């Protein structure tokens, strides 16, 4: 059947596919649009195969809570134009809810969900598109903070109203402390810790005895630096969070804090550079 | 010779750069031959950007590092628009380019000039629904690798673009051109013949006898230019660029200061609130090492002084970091001289800690 | 009855502690009655604080943590003043301490009242040294072990010391009996009868009918006070400490502004530069993280409202780190009502990052 | 000769000491001033020894160039009343002066050589005074800053004028680097500081892939943090120290800082329990 532009311009419509690419569907499938779009949606995994080579650290970190059950989400891609498309955020979403009513922390089986979906985005988008990772929170009372779809922190505590909940989340998301309380971090790591900022002293040319006197007094404040409740509330340093939380005689049992991107090296392009490693051909 | 900033925004794999390879190369041979590329018509400089992230646009353009007069639209043909073009063209109108210019990229791979009559349609209706002239929008159907081969059948499509850049991007307005307009700094008396007040021409020519107005701060005045003077050299005109000393008439120290702004009457009205895009620095740019809240109290340097000011964030907002873009409805404390468009810096205690650009005057 | 603050000053193993043990045991064995001790005599009420370090107290005092009425410089007999006794007195001189009393500790260990006669001599010459009436200051010759040892001999000392403390140190001027003064948070206009400004009244008292000055900021303003209210109740009287809404006479509501200062007559002058103790507090006490230098230019917060300032260093200082106690001289960009005594605090961006002290009003 | 209250007057207003310490030297001198002053230089050593056992973590920190040698000092007292004190400047003076004409870097030494002066200084002044520690700096070009009595430091330089110098100066004491250069931090010390972070990391939930990229960007900070020429200029925070540098063709071969108590105590007293716990019978 002739492949007019009308019937590429039709295939087009109901595919979200590129112009050319649905033209020669066409030119396979003969015609015969029907074809044309199940061939299409074989060919998405390859072209969704080639975009996995390309660095996805730019997305949306994403919340959701469901009486005492929450869950924290990262959807990768290119561009923060992507991260703002209606198709993408659609996706996150799904994937999104799709966790909190089905209770899924296992990002393997996330993805497998998901997987054909992603390819048939990708596809469309030209952008490697993924499901990053996943995690929930359990607490008698959950709260939730978005620093923009930048930043995501989910916080659990006992005794605590909405607006505590909330504030401490918002902490975290600028603070990042990695335990609840001091006596968390393990004697290991304290142990670990003092040896180094050891090794920093010694090599200061400090004297063994000053230099261990002094070492001995850093670490004291390094479980309360990594810590919740050691740390100065961001919505008044006057305080730690500990005080905080004694003063609405409430409790933090959990939290966590997702940033998109991190782990991900993403590259300082030049473009000046770019353009002239272009400029090579004339 | 006129100088037009100009962008490419598009799709990461539409050839963007590749373009403005074939540009340089092209117009170079042709007429005498954040990271930036520069190229020249027979006519005008160009000082050309990409457009690689929404945010990241928005920023340099709030830290005064981008104000493009035009941007190029690299769609591939191959393709036609991608889902995210809508996102392209909404940064477009978000920053209020003034012009777009559509590059057809690609197009000796679309093997139908009907196929690339479907993707123009796309483009065309896409900027319509953003408020662009689609219709009336040049679209180049080009190809710049085969450019960049040197095939001189498609060398030809890019001079076209540059073409356009030339004709349908008019050329920026001269600051000599704007109304006049000095930022004051420094007051002072001679005695001997009058007051003067010190400041660069921001903008136009201020001619000795002619009449200006004092705005902002206080209410608006006006007065007589009764001598033009520069550094070691009487004149008789102060203009643009020109670091001058005004002389005026009849108006006492007292009632000039730093802050305040000499114009052609009628030219500037001053202002207490407006809605203002702001970018604020990361800790490693020399900025804020903590966020601030709702309640955050700074000062807003405009030109030559700081306004302190209220500040009203979004609803929903309660948190900003360093290194965050953000909207916020400013009160000043008494009126500045201010027009949409108009650069102004947020400090702490005289260091600077953010910038922002005026975007909705409100009273 | 009168509350009193004192405090003691001296050599570490000269008996201070000694001394304010035997002062309260005493007191309370005969009478019956910022980490500090409270004692009472038939007369008044004793707040004791004591003040090891120079710059513990400075800034102590800056924070309004501990501000004496009188000082007790406390030598032991056996050794007489020691070569740091004059940092003690410079202190007590620096931060205008009114009075200082002295209690020779010890003296039942001097064989030779000769001695003793040397002993008070020195600290005399020492007290006149700076400035303090060495001639006339009470120097109570006593033994805190023995008083504590129940040693009526010497337990009369100490009531003899209560009585210098009595007798000495002018009781305090309770905020009642001075000049009324209110400090303006809002103004509100009405019809019917006029504008009303509130606040909380800091001192004196303020009828119906007495004459007001609006002071600071713009130039003096002359009015009547047309009634007091509390709670939308005419009130008789404004009172210090209450918060009320003082009506004015023929006083516009833009003649007023919040930080204006309300007050009897040519009691209250508005200042623009002064000499300053400034306490810049510590990152972990919620203040700056960093360093500032010369051109720091934050606001001065003077009871309601902020007034941007700039400031000179001392000389050979060049940088001032969080938790440093500094003197400076300020230069407010606008007048304010303020005089030696008025407690002020420094801020950046609407937070508090320090506190200090009008120290010396220059212009 | 009969010891009068005129003849004790003549040895206190001669030695600064008590006025019963010169009475009894003077009655067993028997009127002697000079014997007088020699019997108190015996007894003095047994009040300094007295005194010996109080903790002197105030003082002052002391700072004087010579060419290509520099000396830091650190000489504690008691309280800063004393440490504001003529006779302890005067001391402390002294022993800064010996210790740059003698190039004395040695503290026994220097001790040692003092140890008279030091005792006598103690039995008038009634409080522990110690030479703690000094260190030499040497380089082509030296430079000094004292912040008050409290923080010295020391700079070596090439290519930097004294004002340079003396900003580099400035932002040692403030923000205490350890290292000149980033590179000058050892592997080991690198390595173990991985350890450490990556422990963290772990035990924050952190999918393990996730958690080694996160700790290995924080690496690249942790040099830069520690380094002088990696910190942040304290009069520009938006160029580091080795940008300065770098733009004056500038270069730092070394640097000291001393800050009067580091590696002591600091006590804390708490005078109303002080006072109540002298509060007993009568």
């Amino acid at each position: 059947a002739e492949i007019t532009a009308s019937l590429v311009k039709e295939l087009r419509e109901r595919t979200g596919a590129g112009m050319m690419d649905c033209k020669k569907a066409l030119t396979e499938a003969n015609g015969d649009i029907e074809l044309a779009i199940e061939n299409m949606r074989k060919s998405g995994a390859i072209k969704a195969a080639k975009k996995a080579g390309n660095v996805a650290a730019d997305g949306v970190i994403k919340t959701k809570i469901d009486g005492n059950y929450g869950i924290i989400l990262e959807v990768n891609c290119q561009t923060d134009f992507v991260a703002k498309d209606a198709g993408f955020q659609a996706f996150a979403d799904k994937v999104l809810d799709a966790a909190v009513a089905g209770k899924i922390t296992d990002v393997e089986v996330l993805k497998a969900q998901f997987e054909e979906e992603r390819v048939a985005l990708v596809a469309k988008i030209g952008e490697n598109i993924n499901i990053r990772r996943v995690a929930a929170l359990e607490g008698d009372v959950l709260g939730s903070y978005q620093h923009g779809a930048r930043i995501g922190v989910l916080v659990a505590a006992k005794g605590a109203d909405e607006e505590l909940v909330k504030h401490i989340a918002m902490h975290v998301a600028a603070s990042k402390p990695e335990f609840i309380k001091p006596e968390d971090v393990s004697a290991e790591v304290v142990e670990k810790e003092y040896q180094v900022q050891l090794d920093i002293a010694m090599q200061s040319g400090k004297p063994k005895e000053i230099a261990e006197k002094m070492v001995e007094g850093r670490m004291k404040k390094f479980t309360g630096e990594v810590s919740l409740t050691g740390q100065p509330f961001v919505m008044e340093p006057s305080k730690t969070v500990g005080q905080l939380l004694k003063e609405h005689n409430a409790e933090v049992t959990g939290f966590i804090r997702f940033e998109v991107g991190e782990g991900i090296e993403k590259v300082e392009t030049d473009f000046a550079a770019e353009v002239a490693a272009m400029s090579k051909q004339s | 010779k006129p100088h037009v900033n100009v962008g490419t925004i598009g799709h990461v794999d539409h050839g963007k750069t590749t373009l403005t390879a074939a540009i340089t190369t092209v117009l170079a041979k042709t007429y005498g031959g954040t990271s930036h590329v520069e190229y020249d018509t027979p006519t005008r400089h160009y000082a050309h950007v990409d457009c690689p992230g929404h945010a990241d646009y928005v920023k340099n353009m709030i830290t005064g590092a981008a104000q493009m007069d035009g941007a190029i639209l690299v769609v591939a043909a191959t393709d036609g628009p991608m889902p995210q073009t809508r996102e392209h063209i909404l940064l477009g109108r978000q920053v209020g380019v003034p012009y777009i210019i559509v590059f057809l990229n690609k197009c000796d791979m679309v093997d139908d000039e009907e196929l690339l009559e479907l993707v123009e349609m796309e483009v065309r209706e896409l900027l319509s629904q953003y408020d662009f002239p689609g219709d009336d929008t040049p679209i180049v159907r080009g190809s710049a690798l085969k450019a960049l081969e040197g095939d001189a059948e498609w060398e030809a499509k890019i001079l076209e673009l540059a073409g356009f850049l030339d004709s349908y991007i008019p050329e920026p307005e001269r600051a000599i051109d704007k109304p006049f307009l000095l930022p004051i700094e420094d007051v002072f008396s001679i005695s001997g013949r009058g007051t003067v007040v010190t400041g660069r021409v921001e903008r136009g020519i201020i001619k000795v006898g002619e009449e200006v107005e004092i705005v902002g701060i206080k209410e608006t005045q006006k007065s007589t230019c009764t001598g033009v003077e520069m550094f070691r050299k009487l004149l008789d005109e102060g203009r643009a660029g020109e670091n001058v000393g005004v002389l005026l008439r009849g108006i006492k120290r007292e009632e000039i200061e730093r802050g305040q702004v000499l114009a052609k009457p009628g030219t500037i009205k001053p202002h207490t609130k407006f809605e203002s895009e702001v970018y604020i620095l990361s800790k490693d740019e020399g900025g804020r090492h903590t966020p601030f809240f709702k309640g955050y109290r700074p000062q807003f340097y405009f030109r030559t002084t700081d306004v302190t000011g209220t500040i009203e964030l979004p609803e929903g907002v309660e948190m900003v970091m360093p290194g965050d873009n953000i909207k916020m409805v400013v009160t000043l404390i008494h009126p500045i001289a201010m027009d949409d468009g108009l650069r102004f810096a947020i400090r702490e205690g005289g260091r600077t800690v953010g910038a922002g650009v005026v975007a909705k005057v409100l009273s």
